[PDB]
RNA sequence: GAUGGGGAAGCUCCGUUUCAAAGGCCUGAUUUUAUGCAGGCCACCAUCGAAAGGGAAUCCGGUUAAGAUUCCGGAACCUGGAUAUGGAUUCUUCACGGUAACGUAACUGAAUGUGGAGACGUCGGCGCGAGCCCUGGGAGGAGUUAUCUUUUCUUCUUAAC
RNA sequence: GCUUGUGACGGCCCGUGAAAAUCCACAGGAAGGAAUAGUUUUCAUGCCAGGUCGUACUGAUAACCGCAGCAGGUCUCCAAG
RNA sequence: UCUAAGGGUCGGGUACGAUCAACUUAGAACUGGUACGGACAAGGGGAAUCUGACUGUCUAAUUAAAACAUAGCAUUGCGAUGGUCAGAAAGUGAUGUUGACGCAAU
């Protein structure tokens, strides 16, 4: 048979990201000495919009200690940041939208956004637009937090993680119709080569699973094992349930 | 593809020791609206730049011409 | 009250000084011939003595403490007034209307500001008046 | 003159996409097109610029905020909660 | 009714290949290759263009005098004189506010 | 796409600042002699990759059997380097004027830091320019005239700097 | 009026539409220097050098590619009544 | 062959006059082998049915379709020590300069 289309984007050549209009990696600031011993004060010069993602992004300007200059880096912006905006950053911050403290500096039912798996992986949970977690109990021995993912997940992190104040800028964003096949190719040209996408019904046996026939249809049941094997993987995955929800 | 005025800061440049040679152009010109007249033009020659000094009244272009000092040598019209 | 008085330090804020501190000597509140508003007389720094330290003997002291003033009408408005003063009864017939128009009268008047501005930095009263703001 | 009647701001979509969606875009661009209060210099002047930017051309802020409106929903109910757990701690 | 060609290798309509139309002293059009416009150095604060520099392209003011890449103000070259007026009135009356604070630490103690 | 490393029986593969002891500067200390010893620094740490992107600076006239923004004649300009003259400044050692926007022939400035330029989509009408088009008075040359036609065509041009 | 350049405004986006060399300014104050006289090449003028390879001609109903002197294919500027 | 309407520059002690210059529209008499967008250039229209909503795409050289695509709808795996995929190996790689309003599979 032929390679599908779906193992064709592990070698990643099409593939891969449209990368050139991106500001840069939003990322927290590399923890130190400052931050969880206690406050560093940064001001976020521009709130301002980046390529490929849907929220927009925030540059707020530290002032490095060891050595004088200014550092400035790039925040996911949470809603209500302004600019001219004080940030403060640190064990000993204060809770206001858009200062970054650790998760045990903050009471249980405090919305935080863009917080930490791991203390100083400089943010992964909750950065899309219009997502928080909340904060919804603590372990104040063998520290950890219990947080809700923003999928509904509860997860248990470590209290040192950091996590920044806030909802995140971009709500509201899939309320609007997308409406024609052009805005969608606008939005996938900044992002990646996934578009349009074929339907295996519609390609030959060699082309997917779910190909030939002198009709359209499966043939097979389109759940798939999760102990499937490369290529063998297409429909709906290992599901426990199917069918529209009642 | 400079211009002089004063007639003074001419007779300076014909002496700055860089020029070599400098002209005499005669042009017959009219002024106002009725009547003509005939105006020189004195083109200096640096070297980076070729300065001009404009006299539209002949009674002062005579006493120039003969004031021009006696090394440099000139090619009227 | 009026707080635009003979001794009252202020704050340039306009215009080739912007920065500078200055002492407001000859204030005329409402109305000149030229100038058709509230301006004030004033004398300022325009160099600040360099950091002294103990480690400067000899003529490093004398160099550093150097001051350039100047003399120069300005608008109430391009002026900070606060809360500080001087004593400014030394050169109160130096800094004056006349001694602008005549220019030379301008740098014959700047000495005897820039004395009585050496003076005080010795004797360090008016600390803050010597030191540079910083912006 | 009004001139049309149920489409408004969606006339330039014409007769396609059907009416639902027509009239569901109509819900939002409408937000994103308008004109907002600015809660610092006093005026109305601030507009979008792109998803998730709120630009006020008086006093230069710029405001971050919801994709198709400057006051998200579920955010304006996170400042008062933030605002809440503030005091909490502090009282 | 005369038409003229370009004067360089260049075919193409690009942003450095613009012509312009010149009648020479000869009597014939001919075309002028054009240089790109020199843009106005921006405040590095409100982005205002700020007065009283003049407009070069980057290398062309390494030919020219100070007077006309500067002002006399102090961040003459570099803030557009609004953005310096509040710098001064920000420097003064934060420094200012910062020692009366610095008084009501020293009263918190024998206050206590 | 090297290097350091890491796989691979191996041809070679990964990766591009990566688990690296990855480097040469600014002048002070020298008036035995030139550069030892000196404090401080700066950590971006190959290279390749566009004759359409970025970019230091040139124009007119003439010239050949065939070359010219290259040759000729003239008028400019940029860059790298050397120093000499005039002016300016200096006794208030490192300029003055204007309320201010800012002005000017000049008018000290290392490490370091920050800001601007380079530097940017598209469409729509509106304004202002340049060449072209049309066109009246006047100075010339050509074509028509059996009759009419103050007539029809053509030359009156102005570069970089 | 037509062609091209430009400026100030307006519209559009779940699309907000390159990077770097390079050059300049500012903040700072390292140092270095007036009085029998000392600087400054970011003011003027003056002085010297500016290398290497490309440069002809077609660019197409016969100079390119289609076995060819082929009705095919091939990016672009100027544009009269 | 006429009539009408639409603009400008200009002097007034603290109503009018003059001149310059446009391609626009509407109206009226006359006129002729009823001809007049005189050549050129330049939609045929209507009452229904099957079928795909639309724009768009494809078998270059027998098929341009009712087929593919699309918005919209819904389901599914996945909280990184991960989901889907690559590599012969790896101190290995694509999504990912990513984080559920996201990525992947239908």
């Amino acid at each position: 048979g032929r390679v599908i289309r779906n193992q064709r984007k592990g070698a990643g050549s099409i593939f891969t990201s449209h990368t050139r209009l991106r500001q840069g990696a939003a990322k927290l600031r590399t923890l130190d000495y400052a931050e969880r011993h206690g406050y560093i004060r940064g001001i976020v010069k521009q709130i301002v919009h980046d390529s490929g993602r849907g929220a927009p992004l925030a540059k707020v300007v530290f002032r490095d200690p060891y050595k004088y200059r200014l550092r400035e880096e790039i925040f996911i912006a949470n809603e209500g940041v302004h600019t001219g905006q004080f940030i403060y950053a640190g064990k000993k911050a204060s809770l206001n939208v858009g200062n970054v403290l650790p998760l045990g500096s903050v009471p249980e039912g405090t919305i935080v956004s863009n917080v930490e798996e791991k203390p100083g992986d400089r943010g992964a949970l909750a950065r899309a637009s219009g997502n928080y977690v909340i904060i919804i109990g603590h372990n104040p021995d063998e520290n950890k937090t219990r947080v809700r993912l923003p999928s509904g997940a509860k997860k248990v992190i470590s209290s040192d993680a950091r996590g920044v104040i806030g909802v995140i800028a971009g709500g509201g964003r899939v309320d609007k119709p997308l409406l024609k096949a052009g805005r969608a190719f606008h939005k996938y040209r900044l992002k990646r080569n996934s578009w349009p996408k074929t339907r295996g019904v519609a390609m030959n046996p060699v082309d997917h699973p779910h190909g030939g026939g002198n009709h359209q249809h499966i043939g097979k049941a389109s759940t798939i094992s999760r102990g499937a094997v490369s290529g063998q993987k297409a429909g709906l995955i290992a599901a426990r349930r199917t069918g529209l929800l009642r | 593809a400079r211009e002089i005025t004063d007639i003074k800061q001419f007779l300076e440049l014909t002496r700055r020791a860089d020029v070599k040679t400098a002209t005499v152009k005669i042009n017959k010109k009219l002024n106002k609206a009725g009547k003509p007249f005939r105006q020189t033009k004195f083109k200096v020659r640096g070297s980076s730049s070729l300065y001009t000094l404009v006299i539209n009244d002949a009674g002062k272009a005579k006493k120039l011409i003969q004031s021009l000092p006696p090394t440099l040598k000139v090619n009227r019209l | 009250a009026k707080f635009l008085k003979a001794g009252k330090v202020a704050v340039v804020v306009r215009g080739r000084y912007a920065g500078k501190k200055v002492v407001i000597v000859k204030p005329h509140d409402e109305g000149s011939k030229s100038h058709p508003f509230g301006h004030a007389l004033v004398a300022g720094i325009e160099r600040y003595p360099l950091k002294v330290t103990k480690k400067h003997g000899a003529k490093k002291v004398a160099k550093r403490t150097k001051i350039k003033p100047f003399i120069k009408v300005v608008n109430y408005n391009h002026l900070l007034p606060t809360r500080y003063t001087l004593d400014v009864e030394a050169f109160k017939s130096v800094v004056s209307t006349e001694t602008f128009e005549q220019p030379s009268q301008r740098e014959e008047a700047k000495k005897v500001v820039k004395k009585a501005f050496e003076e005080r930095h010795q004797a360090g009263k008016n600390q803050w008046f010597f030191s540079k703001l910083r912006f | 003159a009004k001139r049309t009647k149920k489409v408004g701001i969606t006339g330039k979509y014409g007769v396609r996409y059907g009416s639902s969606l027509r009239r569901q875009v109509k819900k939002l661009e409408i937000q994103q097109h308008a004109r907002y209060d600015c809660s610092f210099c006093g005026k109305k002047t601030v507009k979008r610029g792109a998803a998730g930017i709120w630009t006020c051309s008086c006093c230069k802020k710029t405001v971050a905020g919801g994709a198709y409106t400057v006051s998200t929903a579920a955010a304006a109910t996170v400042r008062s909660t933030i605002r809440r757990l503030r005091e909490m701690v502090e009282a | 009714a005369q038409r003229v060609t370009f004067r360089r290798r260049n075919p193409y309509n690009t942003r450095s290949n613009k012509i312009k139309v010149v009648k020479t002293p000869g009597g014939i059009l001919r075309a002028q290759h054009v240089k790109k416009l020199a843009t106005r150095p921006k405040c590095g604060d409100c982005g205002s263009a700020l007065q009283g520099i003049s407009t070069l392209r980057p290398r062309q003011y390494a030919t020219v005098s100070k007077t006309h890449k500067t002002v006399s103000r102090a961040y003459g070259g570099s803030r557009c004189a609004n953005c310096v007026k509040e710098r001064i009135i920000r420097a003064f009356l934060i420094e200012e506010q910062k020692i009366v604070k610095k008084v009501v630490k020293e009263q918190t103690e024998a206050a206590k």
